[PDB]
């Protein structure tokens, strides 16, 4: 009759231990934060009215990418067989994105691109003339 | 010279060359023009009769595979599938989009050092042979997955 | 020695809590930090409740402790 | 010693020299592999692209302490409920900082060399094993502090306690001599870094709800 | 290390689960889900037919589970009692209420180091068992001592 | 060592005899100590003597403290 309790996984090193420990409160610290921006401005527009869908930006795509974001958005607007378009002169210190995902389609690859760009480019796609555009913020 | 890399890791040219004679007579065809590289699997080998369910004894297949793409260094992949005629347009779309999802999953799952994925579905419209006599029995019925070797 | 005897012997040291785990589910009784909650109700040395030792070398055998007192009790004999 | 009816070394330090250093070396030789593995989750994690303001200016780093007592001497007292501070200023960068200028751990492989000998190297090689792994404490707190003080500042500039960076840019057209052209120059200045404001009667609360049924 | 401790003093692991399988196999249910842990009793082995008055005898059972209490460390401790049906509502309620009492008090009087015991009877509100067909011979009627180990 | 071992025994009915506790005034201040006599002769020298009834005295002087003090300051 050997007793047992049911989660026995590999052994664990104290260095991830420390790792996790600290990893949760950075998470909770910016749960809260993120709720209280989100009451304080609330969000009024999205991004589906500049980057709408189409027949064939419904393929699908995997990505591990760490580094500027035009040669990932030309790679999506080849595999979508659009046009590329690039407005603006690209800035000195470059603009780095960093996407880990599985899974979903391009068009949404796109919206989260468009997000995390922030302040300084913006995305926008024309479905009628098959254009994907990449333009820069007027800064610096 | 000891402290440096000699060679890209886990890679050897005789285990390329024997993979690649052993995979061309299993019945899997692979093709190599200038750097690009193709893998052609007939769908009767992984699928069941139209379903995207794989059979229990193809994942050795898909491991098999899988050994193999680890042995270079790229940037993209694409997988794309294609069927034979059966109901109408838009349900071989779906199974063909169906069907190069989970297998660039389990790809995806092993170890394939990829920057992209991108997969599609193209149904039955760009077939490879005239003779449509059979089902999924049929060669123009397959997946395909292409990539470039970088540098 | 045997900590988790007549279980399956030592999976891991939880550092969070101080104790190992193991080869079952349950928590073991043995330490494996020093952080770990341990009853100590018996300490040694002298000078405690005061500052510790004053750590000045003395030509007699007087221990004084960091805040005045001084310590007839670890202090040697005539 | 004990009751009435009681009463009725060199290799030692040369021991612990060698164990000491040899299980320094190795727990740091696992610990970077350890890190290694796990680095595009770090990535994720402290992510400090994603808090850059406008002009490539890193925010400052703000520091809070809640329910505060100090006993000055006898006969004096000074209590308050919040207090903060402004621990690093805000400045320009062209790249943004990165985990592995905190959590790296150093690597040099130690090649520079029996009765009581084997057990006492063993106690070396545990305390080198200790030491190394007080020392990724620190590192880890090191790392916390630095993005939760920028985190800080987010929450403060949202809730209006302290006032953003001001910065001004100067348009020059073409310049230059005849030896030597620049065709746009621009120069870019931050004029009034951020601080905190005393005036309490402009600041902003809020209340965040839950809606269920 | 040699004047740190090794352990929680008088506690090892091989008497937890020694004493546990005998107590499995004398009677008294012994469970463990998570870190709770749940000590269960028949009213048949401690009490007399419904009175608070115990046996002589059932107090070495009552030191049994004292030594097994001694061996974790703990905050809080409760303890309840269940009954079966006989008059009213209040008079089992004054029963379960003062089995409860008796118990913790043996238990307190014993070293278990504990910070609080709470002590409550729910008289015959809580049945485990549609079976109501004995008295005190009936499977629910029982005392239960539950806990959660801390750290 | 005897001394120590019968003062942990017995530990939690000095906390409850020597209470300081529950006898701290209101803003945290520990009371001074005050000294009583009584029935007093002083004989200073020959043909001069001074007595008195009772008499007190502050022995030591009221402070703020953040902690109760405890007997273990005093007695281990």
């Amino acid at each position: 009759m050997k007793f047992k309790k049911p989660p026995i996984n590999n052994p664990s090193d104290d260095a991830t231990i420390k790792l996790a420990e600290a990893a949760v409160s950075v998470s909770d610290s910016m749960l809260e934060m993120a709720k209280v921006e989100k009451v304080i401005t609330p969000p009024s527009k999205d991004n589906t009215l500049t980057i709408p869908n189409a027949y064939n930006l419904q393929a699908r795509a995997s990505v591990d990418w760490s580094g500027p974001i035009e040669e990932l958005t030309a790679r999506i607007a080849k595999a979508a067989h659009f046009r590329f378009r690039v407005l603006g002169k690209s800035p000195s210190v470059p603009v780095l994105i960093s996407i880990s995902t599985k899974d979903e389609s391009l068009a949404e690859i796109l919206r989260d691109i468009d997000y995390q760009a922030g302040k300084k480019a913006s995305i926008h796609v024309y479905p009628n003339s098959q254009v994907v555009e990449l333009r820069y913020a007027k800064i610096y | 010279v000891p402290k440096l890399p000699c060679r890209v890791d886990g890679a050897c040219d005789a285990t390329i060359i024997k993979m690649m004679t052993d995979l061309n007579k299993k019945g899997i065809k692979v093709a190599s023009v200038g750097q690009n590289y193709l893998i052609s699997i007939p769908a009767s080998a992984l699928f069941a009769d139209q379903s995207p369910r794989l059979n229990w004894a193809s994942y050795s297949l898909l491991n098999e595979i899988a050994a193999f793409l680890k042995q270079f260094r790229k940037i993209a992949i694409t997988v794309t599938s294609y069927s034979s005629k059966y109901v109408s347009v838009k349900r071989e779309r779906a199974l063909t989009l169906a069907r190069s999802r989970v297998v660039s999953e389990y790809l995806w799952s092993q170890g394939v050092d990829s920057r992209i994925i991108f997969t599609q579905g193209l149904g039955s419209d760009k077939p490879i042979t005239s003779y449509t006599l059979g089902g999924d029995r049929s060669p123009n019925a397959r997946v395909e997955i292409t990539f470039r070797r970088a540098v | 020695d045997g900590c988790c005897s007549k279980m399956g012997g030592i999976n891991y040291c939880d550092s969070s809590a101080g104790r190992l785990v193991c080869n079952n589910g349950f928590y073991s009784t043995c330490y494996c930090t020093r952080h770990a909650v341990m009853d100590l109700q018996f300490l040694m040395g002298c000078c405690l409740w005061h500052g510790g030792v004053y750590p000045q070398l003395n030509s007699s055998g007087l221990v004084v402790c960091n805040d005045g007192y001084v310590s007839e009790e670890c202090s040697l004999q005539k | 010693t004990g009751s009435l009816a009681g009463l009725q070394m060199a290799l030692k330090e040369t021991a612990l020299s060698v164990g000491a250093q040899a299980g320094l070396a190795w727990r740091a030789k696992i610990i970077d592999e350890q890190l290694n593995k796990q680095a595009r989750n770090l990535d994720a994690i402290y992510d400090f692209n994603s808090l850059v303001l406008e002009h490539n200016i890193l925010p400052p780093v703000l520091l809070e302490g809640r329910n505060t007592l100090n006993l000055a001497d006898a006969q004096s007292i000074r209590i308050s409920d919040r207090t903060y501070k402004v621990a690093k200023q805000a400045h320009f960068i062209t790249t943004p900082p990165t985990w592995r200028q905190y959590l790296w751990m150093d690597y040099v492989k130690p090649e520079a060399p029996k009765e009581i000998w084997c057990i006492y190297t063993e106690r070396g090689w545990k305390n080198g094993i200790d030491q190394a792994n007080t020392i990724l404490e620190e590192n880890i707190a090191r790392i916390k502090e630095d993005f939760g003080g920028m985190i800080l500042y987010r929450k403060l500039l949202a809730m209006n306690m302290v006032s953003p960076p001001y910065v001004s840019h100067t348009d020059l057209g073409v310049t230059g001599d005849g030896s030597e052209i620049h065709i746009d120059d621009r120069v870019l200045r931050i004029t009034a870094l951020p601080e905190l404001n005393v005036n309490s009667a402009e600041w902003r609360a809020a209340v965040a709800k839950d809606e269920n049924a």
